[PDB]
């Protein structure tokens, strides 16, 4: 809070975003982008019915 | 041995209880396609962002 | 004193990347940044400012 009155609100000084942790990775399916998972499956497992 | 012979029944139902226990291990076996071969490994993972 | 200033001059600052993920379109450049490193020698050691 300034001498002023005037308040300094974090938006004030940076942007704030709903970004993303891990920005080093970038999946594309078919050229359009995705996202997957890998399916590691178990040690004792079936693999046709799982 | 050759006591099979004279009873045809006992081998007879000897065949229909392996034909069972077969039937019975083929509906419920995992199926894959290679077992486990590689030696067991564990990974350790750290992070240090930046 | 001493011990908080061995403290923040044997360090291992990370200093991160000059131009990474996420980086702004038509970027060429991509290395890492070294600040600090930890000291190796007692005469590095001898050398931490203290006032
Ligand atoms: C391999 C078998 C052992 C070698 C051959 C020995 C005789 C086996 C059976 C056999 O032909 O004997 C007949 C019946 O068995 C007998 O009289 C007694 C049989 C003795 C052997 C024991 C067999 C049982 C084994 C069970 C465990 C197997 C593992 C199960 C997972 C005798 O002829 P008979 O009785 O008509 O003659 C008297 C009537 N006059
Ligand atoms: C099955 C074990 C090896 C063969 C045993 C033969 C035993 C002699 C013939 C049957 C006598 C009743
Ligand atoms: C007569 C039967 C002999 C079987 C032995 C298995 C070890």
């Amino acid at each position: 809070v300034q001498q002023d009155g005037s308040q300094v609100l974090l938006r004030d000084v940076a942007r704030v975003e709903l970004g993303a942790e891990d920005y080093s990775t970038v999946a594309r399916y078919n050229g359009k982008p995705a996202a997957g998972i890998a399916i590691k499956l178990a040690a004792g497992a079936n693999a046709l019915d799982t | 041995a050759n006591y099979f012979i004279d009873r045809p029944v006992f081998a007879w139902v000897l065949a229909i209880i392996m034909m069972l226990a077969g039937g019975l291990a083929i509906m419920n076996l995992p199926v894959a396609q290679y077992p486990q071969i590689a030696p067991p490994t564990i990974t350790v993972s750290a992070t240090y962002p930046g | 004193d001493v011990i908080s200033q061995i403290k923040v001059q044997n360090n291992q600052i990370s200093g991160g990347q000059l131009g990474g993920m996420p980086q702004a379109a038509d970027q060429q450049l991509n290395a890492s940044i070294i600040v600090q490193t930890r000291l190796q020698t007692p005469e590095e050691f001898g050398k931490i400012l203290l006032k």
